[PDB]
């Protein structure tokens, strides 16, 4: 998971979920980018 | 929300026995209240195995009948036998209709005894009856019959409505109980012991019959029915002919007021222009004529009605004569014998006394049309001309049936009649031979198929060997390619994908034009189909010999030739009882590639040489000229107004200059609208005609009863559309006869409504008219997550095929004309998709259909305990509808009604919004990857494949497009270039476009980028996410058509969709799995 | 008429529109249709010849509308606007191109002032090309001509040769090459869209223009009662996304009027004349012969 | 008063949001309805009467 | 600022509203800060302009 | 699957 | 000649395409292949000959 | 202390973290939490005291 | 647009080809250069061995024309746009690089 304070990743508040879904996504697009490259 | 009480009421009546059990299932989404579904199914099950009451069960789980949704009904019943004789007593009660013995031409066409017509068994056939649908005439009266009894007590114009379908069921039920309901078989085939002392044409008539009775609801509905319904009795051959004349000339009695005039395939732009309706006293004449046929046929009302709206001959009262108009094609088809038909269509009489001039002109236009069409790919050595023999492979899936043959595969022997699987089995015994076309004369005569048409006369069909279309396959996908950008093709013709439905013939309509209209549907044995028209071909070809270089251009142009060659000089051959008749035909017929294309040149051509010739007499411009299939029309322009005797003059010129020709004609000359098979416009206005047959059917379909219920339904919609309303109440009772299954001889399944109208493989309707079916609650995406979980289905008849050594040898080759040798990747891959192309073969699409219905019955006689993670497109919907808010808006009428005939419902959307301007195809057309695919292969594979192709990894797509038959070098030119990015979002607009019908029923004449409906949608616009924003927004449009479809009042819709929402919804836009069924797709036009 | 999906794909490349909102634009390509092209040559022709007062429909956050609302006040006399629809019109145009083009601060227009938004804004601003296209536009009125003893009301002969074309043109180019001091520049990439997507398109609205004048001259040769020019009681209702729709898909096809239908023009004004002359005859002869033999 | 839904539909088209950029301009947006803007007027006009 | 004009007419409807509804008050206005205020949130001042 | 073998990189964003 | 694939991935690096915006730059690459490269090369040699 | 999630919303609002790039602002919010600025405060002055 | 002057209102049956125009409106001396040269780079009639052949002019022959060519495409490179979009600049001089 994403190694963020636990006050942000149980936020209900809609700027703390935008920030983990951006996170999610950038860290899903870092992924790729090392798949891509191992390939 | 109503089927599901109509069909326990359904139920209740047809199994009044005192031992009907009707047992309830449910399922729910939820784990607490799914427990009670399974143990009230549970103990229903135990109370009717030990024979008890289930009145009590419904009070100990009222919960689950509450909250849980029907899931079906299994009904056991143990009275079935005579069951609707003894219905259908209490409406005998009339004088059945007895059939007059000399109204038809052939003896076997007048509704006498069907002993009288085959004395003995062994002569019998219902081929001449045959309704060809998988539903009984005991069915047909069970309907009618519940209709009667749950509207007995009617009141107010709903009783008038009932008491006119009365009668008119009066009428029919006292003539089948004359004679006793004949009892269908497994196969819905009525057989002659069952038939021998029954009329012939009872059983068809009689579903005819409760066709238009059940679609009665005004006096003058009555009044037409009932004419036809005691007409048709005795009339098999001449009453929709008799009664669909007039139109013909009633189009050019209506003066416009405004008009629609064609843009771009659907896009109208509309003119105030007003045009007087000039009309020559012959004219006047021969309506006086064919009223006159229609009394001496014993026809009353109709002409009535037509000499009744000849007073004013006004737009207004024009819907009754467009209500005759379609209602004269529901008195069923004429499936005379094969003999008669092809001789009426080559009943020839040749001469040597034709125009010489004339017919050289003809022959030099269709050369110079050849060589247009062909000239830039032969001249610059078209990849598709130097591979023609590869493409026609390759598209093998879209050719015609040849004739049956015996193949074998492996271990097993079909009867295949698909072209693929015989060159399959040449290939393998050594018979594959391209570069030789077989000879098509009296030595190899051609065998014949029949196309059938209400009111039409029959048409022939050549059924060639897989040569013909191998030879003919390349080039006419040039021709195709040529005709698509040219406007006189009104067949061919469209910018991406659509045609021109509404036609292009109001721009030039005036009171100094003339519209020239005419029937060439008989010209398939005329003399100017003889040697003249393949001759000229010949000459292109030949000319298009000298403009290249390629021998492999140079060999399709030869084959081309040489199947022109050998179709000069053909033979057909007709069974008639013992004895095959090989009769001489040099002639154009359908089943040949190029018949579509050809005869639309031909056409063009002798259209040209009659107006070069008529110039003779008269000074005008041509403005336009299409040829349209079965029809073609141009328009004339003059220096003067137009006049009766101009009108008059030019039809009579027209005539008889081609008569010169040896060609006949009947040259229908207006100035306000034209009449053709596919439309036809008065005043300023178009209509379709609304023909198409529910209870009765052309051929026998190669479907399942579930399907031919979709059918059934699809047909129903795109007739109400058109103006034929049948009562939705019968439509919904055929439905539950027709989708319901026989566990045992006594337990039958019906499925719920949920079951029916979800979006999945088995959907077969609609809850409401003309909206399409989609919900956000639980149980819904519940249900369409199961059903999905039941599409993939294999087929033993496939796998076996697949395993043979004929299919890897076919393969093997393909292969080899592909550039590949032994890859042991791409060989996989290509077998996979001609397996794919193997489901054309009826055999093995039955069995997937079968195994997915079968599997769905398993399911739906238990609680349904499925879960799954998969998304469907409900799962999308119901993400995104929290997050919608509705306010009541109001939208001004400022759109013109062009289609009077249109529910006042849809007419109210298209007055409000606007009619479509034009389309984004729906089977993603215009993406990068559809393009390079259609650049080998007309094969088209689904858009669902290619929504789950274009998410997948690069060398997932290079190989799937290898397989398609795309080369190595173009795939991967594709793939590197990334364009897959780019081409998805494309996709996915086609798939969900798919999924949610826009391109069918209604919501294919509404305009979806309308500024009026976009100014009651807000969602403030947030960028990066094109998937979401699409989604939300076709949502949104979805939504408020849909309230005002259902309501006829305007919502406006908000949506601040968060961002975060966004995200997450984002991941799920390019995982939908969802399906809809094809037999659902209800196209307007056709 | 240029095929609608072909201009609307084009007209998303220039504007690199995100993928799949081509549906859901509302910027610049909402109302995009052969039909509302169609529609807006037919009202302002019909408008000009009967001299009936026109009523500007439009949505502000559309600057294809403003666009096109710029060249329609160029080519049309205002004073065939009904003054309200004008003035929202023009308010529009100056607070969302000029004065942000050039860093004025926002009008504050008082509704009821006797000056136009433009009169103010051709007072105010100092660019010499959009202050001549806004003069000219304040100025364009028709000309009141008893030609062939039929009163007519005749267009500019610079809007008949379509040259009011290049002034506005002009003006346009002026306002794309200004720096937007107080705006982001998102707002002046989406100026600059608009005026481009109008001026890709400059010898189309020439030709336009002198299409529009030459229907309406011919057709006006046609008409035999007095074009009395004042305002009507009720309006014939003009959206700017139709005068969008004949900008952007207008062809290079001259299409000019019958010779029979401007025969039967002609014939339809004459009789109804005739007979409003003759009815007028017999009320008249009625009436005075009724009070010479004093039936009081 | 200004219908909220366009009124916010029309801010969000000038302040460009993206959907995958965390900005300022998101709450841009926050609070703006009918009844907080009487409650506004309301407020100042009785906060400054009494 | 796409708002100046109905800024001014706020500012002008606010100034007029408070002044014809204090022609009704009898009671001398004191100003002087109160033990309690009333809360008044800026997003409510940006729904109002 | 494609996003499913992505997954299987072992990398966190946030430390 | 210059292999297609190889020359149409360096065009599209150097176009830098993207997938979210209709751009014109995406038809550059529409038509681009060998047997199109040779068909101009003919027609053009050939026309200026005859 | 401030709140950890509103600090933590307003580093990201300011850094305009976007989604499909990969930047070097994103790694500004590692280990932001209350429990590390008192281990920094404390760690800084004992230090300094011992 | 490169220049940033109005668009051209060509007419249908000009007597001058569109680059003819140009070549007089356009200051920048390497575009109006090239546009020049096209404007009248036309076959030699030459009788060779007997035979009237078209024959290209030297600088075509020896591919001397593409730098010209090239001189003017960089030039329009280095151009502002000043009334177009910079997405519209950005394309333009992305087809000049391709080139």
């Amino acid at each position: 998971e994403i190694k963020i304070a636990d006050e942000v990743k149980k936020s209900n508040k809609e700027e703390s979920k935008q920030l983990l879904e951006v996170l999610k996504t950038k860290e899903e697009h870092q992924k790729e980018v090392q798949y891509e490259i191992l390939q | 929300g109503k089927y599901n009480l109509i069909l326990s009421e359904y139920l209740s009546f047809i199994y009044n026995s005192q031992s009907a059990v009707q047992i309830p299932i449910y399922y729910s989404s939820n784990s607490e209240l799914e427990n009670r579904c399974i143990e009230f199914h549970s103990k229903c099950l135990e109370n009717s195995k030990n024979g008890l009451s289930l009145k009590k069960l419904f009070v100990e789980y009222s919960d689950v009948i509450e909250n849980a949704t029907l899931l079906s009904i299994l009904s056991y019943s143990y009275d079935k036998y005579n069951a609707v004789e003894r219905k259908l007593v209490k409406y005998a009660k009339g004088k059945p209709l007895e059939a007059d013995l000399t109204v038809n031409e052939l003896d076997y066409e007048n509704n006498k005894i069907t002993s009288e017509l085959f004395p003995t068994a062994e002569e019998y056939t219902d081929l001449l009856m045959d309704p060809a649908i998988l539903t009984s005439l005991s069915s047909n009266l069970n309907a009618v019959m519940f209709w009667l009894e749950k509207h007995e007590n009617d009141v107010a114009e709903k009783l008038k409505i009932y008491k006119r379908r009365l009668d008119l069921f009066t009428i029919v039920a006292s003539t089948v109980n004359k004679y006793g309901v004949p009892r269908h078989n497994a196969k819905y085939r009525y057989e002659y012991e069952v038939m021998k002392d029954k009329p012939y044409y009872l059983v068809t008539w009689a579903n005819s019959s409760i066709e238009m009775l059940m679609s009665v609801f005004s006096h003058e509905d009555y009044l037409i029915a009932r004419e036809l319904i005691v007409l048709s009795y005795s009339n098999r051959s001449t009453l929709a002919k008799l009664v669909s004349s007039p139109m013909s000339i009633l189009v050019a009695l209506v003066d416009i007021n405004g008009t629609f005039i064609t843009n771009e395939e659907l896009e109208l732009e509309f003119s105030n222009k007003y045009v007087r309706a000039i009309v020559p006293d012959q004219t006047f004449d021969e309506l006086k004529q064919m009223l006159d046929n229609m009394r001496k046929a014993g026809l009353t009302d109709i002409p009535k009605m037509i000499q009744d709206w000849l007073v004013d001959c006004s737009i207004e009262k024009f819907p009754l004569m467009a209500k005759i108009y379609s209602w004269s094609f529901h008195v069923g088809f004429r499936k005379q014998k094969m003999l008669d038909a092809a001789l009426d269509q080559l009943k020839t009489e040749y001469t040597e006394d034709v125009d010489d001039e004339m017919y050289r002109e003809y022959t030099m236009l269709i050369r110079d049309e050849v060589v247009k069409m062909l000239e830039e790919p032969v001249k610059h050595d078209d990849h598709l001309l130097q591979d023609s023999e590869l493409a026609g492979l390759l598209s093998m899936s879209s050719a015609s049936n040849g004739e049956s043959r015996q193949l074998k595969f492996g271990r097993k022997t079909i009867f295949s009649t698909k072209k693929n699987m015989h060159v399959m089995d040449d290939m393998a015994n050594g018979r594959y031979t391209p570069g030789i076309i077989p000879p098509v004369n009296v030595d190899k005569p051609i065998p014949l198929g029949r196309r059938d048409v209400p009111g039409r006369r029959t048409r022939i069909i050549f059924i060639l060997p897989y040569e013909y279309f191998i030879a003919q396959h390349a080039v006419v996908e040039k021709m195709l390619i040529y005709a698509k950008h040219t406007r006189e093709y009104a067949e061919f013709y469209s910018q991406s994908n659509q045609l021109l439905s509404y036609g292009d013939v109001t721009r030039f309509l005036s009171n100094n034009s003339m519209v020239l209209y005419t029937d060439v549907s008989q010209w398939d044995s005329s003399q100017h189909n003889t040697q003249p028209f393949r001759k000229g071909i010949i000459m292109g070809l030949d000319m298009l010999a000298n403009m290249t270089n390629d021998a492999r251009v140079i060999q399709t142009l030869n084959l081309y030739k040489q199947t022109q060659i050998n179709l000069m000089d053909s033979y057909v051959q007709i069974p008639d009882g013992n004895v095959i008749k090989k009769i001489q035909y040099g002639a154009v017929a359908s089943g040949e590639k190029q018949t579509k294309a050809a005869n639309s040149i031909a056409n063009l051509a002798l259209i040209k040489t009659v107006l070069s010739r008529i110039s003779n007499k008269y000074s005008f411009a041509t403005k336009i000229i299409r040829v349209d299939g079965d029809d073609n029309y141009a328009v004339l322009q003059f220096n003067t107004e137009v006049t009766k005797q101009m009108v008059q003059d030019v039809s009579n010129d027209v005539r008889e200059t081609y008569a010169r020709m040896n060609t006949k004609v009947k040259a229908l000359v207006s100035t306000v609208g034209i009449e053709i098979a596919k439309r036809y416009i008065a005043g300023g206005k178009i209509f379709f005609r609304a023909g198409i047959n529910l209870l009765n059917n052309e051929k026998k379909g190669q479907s399942t009863q579930w399907d031919q219920a979709a059918v059934l339904y699809s047909n129903y919609i795109v007739n109400r559309l058109r103006g034929f309303e049948t009562d939705r109440e019968f439509i919904l009772t055929k439905i539950m006869q027709m989708t319901s299954v026989a566990i045992t001889g006594s337990l039958r399944l019906f499925p719920s409504e949920r079951v029916l109208t979800t979006n999945s493989t088995f959907k077969v309707f609609d809850s409401e008219d003309f909206i399409i079916e989609y919900g956000t609650t639980d149980d819904e995406v519940y249900i369409q997550r199961a059903f999905m979980s039941l599409s993939s289905q294999k087929s033993g008849i496939a796998d076996e095929i697949a395993a043979s050594s004929t299919f890897k040898n076919y393969v093997s080759r393909l292969s080899e004309q592909l550039l590949f040798s032994k890859n042991n990747i791409v060989s996989r891959g290509i077998a996979l998709t001609e397996k794919a192309k193997l489901n054309s073969y009826a055999p093995i699409s039955l069995e997937k259909r079968r195994a997915q219905i079968s599997a769905l019955l398993t399911m739906l006689q238990k609680p349904v305990t499925f879960k799954s993670s998969k998304i469907t497109i409900n799962d999308i919907l119901r993400d995104i509808k929290p997050f919608f808010t509705v306010n009541e808006a109001h939208l001004p009428i400022q759109y013109q009604k062009f289609m009077p005939t249109l529910p006042d419902n849809v007419q109210y959307i298209i007055q409000c919004i606007g009619s479509r301007t034009y389309q984004i195809e729906d089977d993603g057309s215009k993406s990068a990857i559809s393009r390079l695919i259609s650049k080998y292969s007309v094969y088209k594979p689904s858009i669902e494949e290619l929504y789950k192709v274009i998410s997948l990894h690069e060398n997932e797509i290079q190989l799937y497009l290898i397989s398609l038959g795309i080369p190595k070098i173009d795939a991967d030119t594709y793939v590197g270039s990334k364009i897959y990015s780019q081409d998805k979002y494309r996709i996915l607009e086609s798939y969900v476009y798919n999924l949610l019908s826009i391109n069918y029923g209604c919501y294919q004449l509404f305009d979806f980028n309308s500024p009026d409906l976009e100014k009651l949608i807000r969602i403030p616009f947030k960028g990066k996410i094109p998937a979401v924003t699409f989604i939300l927004h076709l949502y949104a449009k979805l939504e408020v058509i849909n309230h005002a479809i259902k309501n006829g009042s305007w919502i406006s819709l908000f949506c601040n969709y968060p961002k975060s929402e966004m995200i997450k919804l984002w991941k799920k836009m390019w995982n939908i799995t969802s399906l809809r069924s094809p037999y659902t797709n209800a196209n307007f036009f056709q | 008429l240029v095929s609608t999906e072909a201009q609307i794909q084009k007209m998303s490349q220039d504007l690199q529109l995100e993928a799949l909102t081509i549906q859901s634009e509302t910027q610049f390509l909402t109302g995009i249709n052969s039909q509302a092209a169609n529609d807006c040559f037919k009202t302002l022709i019909a408008a000009m010849l009967s001299q009936r007062t026109m009523s500007l429909d439009f949505v502000t956050t559309n600057y294809m509308s403003l666009i096109s609302g710029m060249w329609l006040l160029t080519v049309v006399p205002n004073d065939m606007f009904i003054r309200e629809s004008l003035v929202a019109c023009q308010l529009a145009i100056i607070n969302t191109i000029i004065y942000p083009a050039f860093g004025m601060q926002r009008m504050h227009y008082r509704n009821g002032d006797p000056q136009t938004p433009f009169q103010i804004a051709e007072q105010q601003i100092q660019n010499f090309q959009v202050a001549n296209w806004l003069h000219f536009v304040n100025n364009n009125q028709f000309r009141q001509v008893v030609i062939d003893g039929v009163l007519n009301q005749v267009l500019n002969d610079n809007i008949r040769n379509g040259h009011v074309v290049n002034q506005l043109m002009e003006a346009l180019m002026q306002l794309s090459r200004q720096q937007f001091p107080t705006m982001p520049v998102d707002y002046k990439r989406s100026i600059q869209r608009g005026i481009l997507l109008l001026s890709n398109r400059l010898g189309q609205l020439v030709d336009l223009t002198r299409l529009l004048a030459y229907n309406y001259e011919t057709l006006m040769a046609c008409i035999t009662m007095n074009m009395q020019h004042v305002q009507t009681l009720t309006t014939e209702k003009l959206q700017l996304t139709s005068v969008t729709s004949l900008c952007m898909l207008i062809g290079n096809a001259t299409v000019i009027p019958s010779p029979q239908t401007l025969f039967h023009y002609y014939n339809v004004n004459v009789n109804f004349h005739s007979n409003y002359n003759e009815r007028i005859n017999d009320a008249v002869a009625i009436i005075t012969a009724a009070n010479r033999l004093n039936l009081y």
